[PDB]
Formats: C-alpha cells, structure tokens, sequence
C-alpha cells in the first residue's frame, strides 16, 4: 500500500534517528570515560618512576 | 534556457514533500496510464545521470 510504505520509510526514518541518537550518547558518555579513565594511566606513570627512582637510589 | 529550465525545476521540487517527513523526496503526479512505462523508463535514466 502507499500508506504503509510511507509508514515505513517513516519507521526507518525513525530507526535511523534512534541510531544517531545511541551513537551521540555513547559520545557523550565516553567524555566521561575519558575524564575518569586517566587515573589508570597516571598511576602506571608514577608506579614506572618510583620503580625507577628506587632502583636508582 | 539553462536558467529557465533549473528555475523551473527547483520550483517543482518545492511542490514536492521535504525531509520534513523522510529523506527520499515524495512525489505525487498525474499520468495517463499508457505512459506510465515510459515515465518508469526516464526514472531510470535519471537514476543512471
């Protein structure tokens, strides 16, 4: 039918939407993941230099 | 007739639906029912162009 194909250019049109709306979140919530997931690589850097210092003194 | 033409054609384009309600444009049209193979036929080389 018409309709129903219009209905379903608008449901994918929809899908499309939800799509793009799941990857701006996954962005946005990935900011967050950046701010948090430094402490890792902060603390590798000071476990290396205290490794380094202590072997040296 | 190169402007003439493009203005026309843009002007037509207004007539038809807009992203609005979907990205693919919709079209309404009235068309004897011989042509419509033929109509079918010069979508088909616009597709190609």
């Amino acid at each position: 039918s018409q309709s129903q194909g219009i209905q379903q250019l608008l449901q994918a049109e929809k899908r499309a939407a939800e799509k793009v709306a799941d990857a701006r979140k996954r962005k946005a919530r990935r900011l967050k993941q950046a701010k948090e997931e430094a402490q890792m690589e902060v603390e590798q850097y000071r476990r290396e230099r205290e490794q380094e210092f202590q072997s040296k003194q | 007739i190169k402007v003439r033409k493009m203005k026309a054609i843009y002007h037509t384009l207004n007539l038809c639906n807009i992203d609005v309600t979907q990205k693919c444009l919709i079209a309404e049209v009235w068309c004897p029912v011989t042509d419509l193979d033929s109509i079918q036929f010069a979508l088909r080389r616009g597709t190609e162009h």
